[PDB]
């Protein structure tokens, strides 16, 4: 059950100053992206072209070059019909794709943030903000909207080429995306007294890690946050707060679907 | 949605200030600025977005734009050049990409006044030969000595224009090929049939709109004031 | 604008000798403008690989800095981060554990 | 210059069918329009092709859009003299007020009136106000005769000049010499190759 997301990025320095930069993701991995200094967009998988052919590639790319083109100079054009309302430095973000379903099933989406607040999306036929922003953007909604060729495009772009490239992709990246790598684990300590089970290399997501004594699960355990490796596994890590001279028998258990039943355990 | 310029036509002198202006009546946003010269394309030179608002465009160099309000999107040469003659058209839209242009503005920017002078009109009456050889009258009117060429010859009868049976010279001949600043004239006819002209009741008129100086422009010589001026020649028909 | 949370954690586990690599991960930041530099005594290592920068559902951003280090008794690593919401940079050292 | 026209001038005679071509490499190309300009006046849109692959029509006005070429083309069936005018291509590269308009330098076109009935004169008029002035209008002769400037720079000639008296369908050609420098209507039109049938009244 996979999200494709295609995450823009646009900085708007001055008057005459800007970059967009995007990076494109499929569930947790990388398959695009697209630098301001590259004319192309690059693939960061094998597999990233999906199912489409070179001649759709093509065509799909030049529609993108030719946006990120327009793209600045509308915002640049919007910034002037505004001001003195607004003004730079500017961040434009949009994050568009398809979540996938089983079956046939799919929604599309395409979200777009001003100053790092989500404002706009495209919507059925059309642009519209959504609850709590300005008002104001309803000259640059109205202008947009008049855009029909764009409208006609957009809801091509969500409605059916999202959902038919991702189908693709899904076949064509099965493999690096059904990946099993196992999580290697160490311990370590910092008037109280913190121990810390760490677990690195570990693919997919899914993990659990807890403190114990024998069978008693330490419900004390405080989970961190996931934290990414450079070669596209995870890093976690669970701290215990125990008192000195209390670290007696306490081990780490993880499991993890890599491991095939066989958890790891170290004791301290 | 219509969209309106003034003036229409201008001879000025090399640093004075010139302002073109233009007025839409139709609540868009948006109004452009563009000037027409010979071997390109329409280019633009100021934009606005609203009332407050200007924008450079392309060729933004010795222009400031002025937005006063959301009817006039003035175009104002600070100090004019022999460069800038051209033909300026205004445009105005909504948020669409439709742009409705203005009937256009001529300009012509002289480096000395000192040879602008109005021209002398006469109207010329048909032929008592054509008349009996065709069944039809050709007037013929003659504006002459003139300078610069910025002239607009209309035919009118009984007050009112007529352009059927008419054909103005497409451009103005000069007076003295030779010199440099010479003047010029200019011929137009307006043919008609023989009952027409034979009416006593039809009144006849060739009329020249020549652009000169202003109230405003400094004249130094002893001679009348070359001003933006009507002249005019006139006949009744005759049995 | 917010303050940028800084994270240094090692690839594998850290045993004195042996090669391995040293990431720094930055997050919930905005501007996307930022400096990030990986120190070693204070020192700037050469050669930092940098992750395409990317954000979050909540539209603030993140970056994986990360380099070869081989661990020591002796010396200090740390991730520097240079950024508009703070007045001086800071610098996060490594925990060792 | 990312609009370009072909041809940049051309002269046909009236009934005669012509086609003006508009290549730009303008990006993107959301719609091109096609203007006509009569000398003096300003712009008048004729149409207006929004499609990949278009076709617009407008009475005699038919054209054509391929927008993977980068081409239009603007046909005109059966020529009239009203068609002397300069036809301008301008391509919007936007669906909205955001965009720019790239506007072509024009294709000068001219018609040639077809004078069914040539009668040629020369004819001597009389100023109203002052009846020993006088003008010399050479007229009714057809779209092949050549009116040329004087031999004396004293005397005055101007260029050929087709009028339309539209309430009867007439046509004519008209040219007017005058002079105050012994100037006389027989003597007038020496230094042109006129007919042999033109009328010298009285
Ligand atoms: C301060 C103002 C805040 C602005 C907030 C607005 C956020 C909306 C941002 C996304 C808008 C798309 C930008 C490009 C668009 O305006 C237009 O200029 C171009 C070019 O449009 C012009 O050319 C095309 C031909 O390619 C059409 O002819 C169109 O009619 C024409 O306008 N459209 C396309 O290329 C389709 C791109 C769809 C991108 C979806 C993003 C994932
Ligand atoms: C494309 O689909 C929309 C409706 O789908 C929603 O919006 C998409 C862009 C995407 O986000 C989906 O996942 C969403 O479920 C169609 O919009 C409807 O159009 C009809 C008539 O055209 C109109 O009466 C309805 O109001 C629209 N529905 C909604 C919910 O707004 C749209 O027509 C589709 N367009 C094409 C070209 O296929
Ligand atoms: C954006 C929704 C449509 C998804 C279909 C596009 C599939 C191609 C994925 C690669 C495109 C990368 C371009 C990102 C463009 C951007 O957001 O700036
Ligand atoms: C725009 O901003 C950049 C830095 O973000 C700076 O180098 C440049 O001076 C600015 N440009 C202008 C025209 O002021
Ligand atoms: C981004 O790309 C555009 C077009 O390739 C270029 O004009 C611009 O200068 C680039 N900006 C930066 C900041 O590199």
């Amino acid at each position: 059950n996979y999200t494709f997301r295609c995450l823009q990025m646009s900085s708007f320095a001055n008057r005459s100053w800007s970059r967009t930069d995007s990076v494109v993701w499929l569930g947790d991995l990388q398959t695009h992206r697209w630098s301001n200094d590259s004319a192309t967009i690059s693939f960061t998988k094998p597999w990233s072209q999906g199912k489409l052919s070179n001649q759709q590639w093509e065509k799909l790319q030049h529609m993108f070059q030719v946006y990120r083109v327009s793209f600045t100079r509308d915002i640049q054009e919007l910034v002037k019909m505004m001001s003195p309302k607004e003004d730079y430095p500017i961040e434009i973000q949009l994050s568009a794709g398809c979540e996938m379903y089983p079956g046939n099933a799919s929604e599309s989406f395409l979200h777009v943030a001003f100053q790092g607040k989500y404002v706009v999306r495209f919507w059925g036929t059309s642009w519209q903000t959504v609850p709590g922003a300005p008002s104001w953007l309803d000259l640059p909604i109205k202008v947009l909207n008049a855009d029909q060729g764009t409208s006609a495009t957009v809801q091509m772009l969500l409605n059916d080429t999202c959902p038919l490239f991702v189908r693709g992709l899904l076949e064509a990246g099965k493999s690096d995306l059904e990946k099993q790598e196992k999580p290697v684990a160490w311990l370590s300590s910092v008037g109280h007294r913190q121990l810390v089970c760490h677990v690195s290399g570990f693919y997919p997501k899914p993990v659990w890690v807890m403190w114990m004594r024998g069978d008693q699960e330490q419900q004390g355990t405080h989970r961190g946050d996931f934290l990414p490796n450079a070669d596209e596994t995870w890093y976690l890590q669970a701290t215990l707060d125990v008192e000195a001279g209390e670290e007696a028998g306490l081990a780490c258990r993880v499991k993890h679907s890599s491991l095939g039943g066989q958890d790891i355990i170290l004791y301290w | 949605a219509a969209v309106t310029q003034s003036p229409r036509n201008k001879v000025a002198v090399t640093g004075g200030k010139v302002t073109l202006s233009c007025n839409q009546t139709n609540n868009h946003n948006n109004m452009y600025w563009y000037r027409q010269d010979t071997g390109h394309g329409l280019r633009l030179i100021h934009y606005s977005y609203g009332a407050g608002s200007t924008e450079k465009g392309d060729i933004p160099d010795g222009y400031k734009a002025s937005r006063p309000s959301q009817e006039n999107f003035s175009l104002i040469l600070e100090l004019a050049t022999p460069s800038q003659t051209s033909v300026y058209f205004c445009a105005s839209g909504d948020e669409g990409y439709t742009q409705y242009f203005g009937p256009g503005t001529r300009l012509l920017v002289l480096e000395d006044l000192r040879n602008v002078t109005p021209p002398k009109v006469s109207l010329f009456e048909p032929s008592k030969a054509e008349i009996s050889h065709t069944q039809k009258a050709t007037l013929v009117c003659l504006a002459t000595g003139f300078y610069p060429d910025h002239v607009e010859l209309s035919w009118w009868v009984n007050g009112k224009e007529v352009h059927s049976g008419v054909c103005t010279d497409p451009q103005p001949l000069k007076e003295q090929p030779a010199l440099n600043d010479s003047r010029y004239s200019l011929s137009s006819r307006l043919r008609v049939s023989a009952t027409f002209w034979q009416n006593p009741r039809n009144h006849f008129r060739c009329q020249v709109q020549f652009y000169g100086l202003s109230e405003n422009d400094e004249w130094t010589q002893d001679r009348a004031k070359p001003v933006t001026q009507i002249v005019s020649a006139e006949a009744w028909g005759r049995a | 604008q917010k303050t940028p949370q800084i994270q240094v954690y090692s690839r594998h586990p850290p045993e004195n000798g042996k090669p391995n690599i040293l990431n720094c991960y930055v997050t919930q930041f905005h501007p996307p403008h930022i400096e990030i530099q990986m120190l070693k005594n204070g020192k700037k290592i050469p050669k930092v690989e940098m992750s395409d920068m990317s954000f979050s559902k909540d539209w603030s951003f993140y970056i994986l800095a990360h380099t070869e280090f081989t661990p020591t008794e002796t010396d200090t690593y740390a991730c520097r981060v240079k950024h508009a919401s703070m007045a001086e940079p800071k610098t996060v050292y490594w925990d060792r554990d | 210059t990312q609009v370009e026209q072909s041809p940049q001038s051309l002269v046909v005679r009236q009934g005669e069918n012509c086609v003006l071509q508009c290549n730009y490499s303008v990006t993107p190309d959301n719609h091109l329009r096609w203007f006509k300009q009569d000398t003096g006046k300003g712009l008048v849109s004729l149409t207006v092709l929004v499609d990949q692959k278009d076709k617009t029509s407008n009475g005699r006005y038919s054209a054509t859009l391929d927008k993977d070429a980068k081409h239009s083309t603007l046909h005109i069936t059966a020529t009239l003299l009203d068609d002397t005018a300069t036809y301008i291509c301008v391509v919007g590269d936007r669906g909205s007020a955001l965009g720019r308009l790239h506007f072509g330098a024009g294709t000068q076109l001219i018609v040639i009136p077809d004078i069914q009935n040539p009668d040629p004169a020369v004819y001597q008029l009389r100023d109203s106000k002052s009846s020993d002035k006088s003008v010399c209008l050479f007229t009714d002769f057809d779209s092949q005769t050549n009116v040329s400037q004087s031999k004396d720079s004293d005397v005055y000639i101007t260029d050929k000049c087709v009028l339309d008296m539209r309430s009867m369908d007439f046509k004519s050609n008209s040219a007017v010499a005058w002079s105050n420098k012994d100037f006389a209507c027989a003597n007038a039109f020496n230094n042109s190759i006129i007919p042999e049938d033109t009328f010298f009244p009285s």
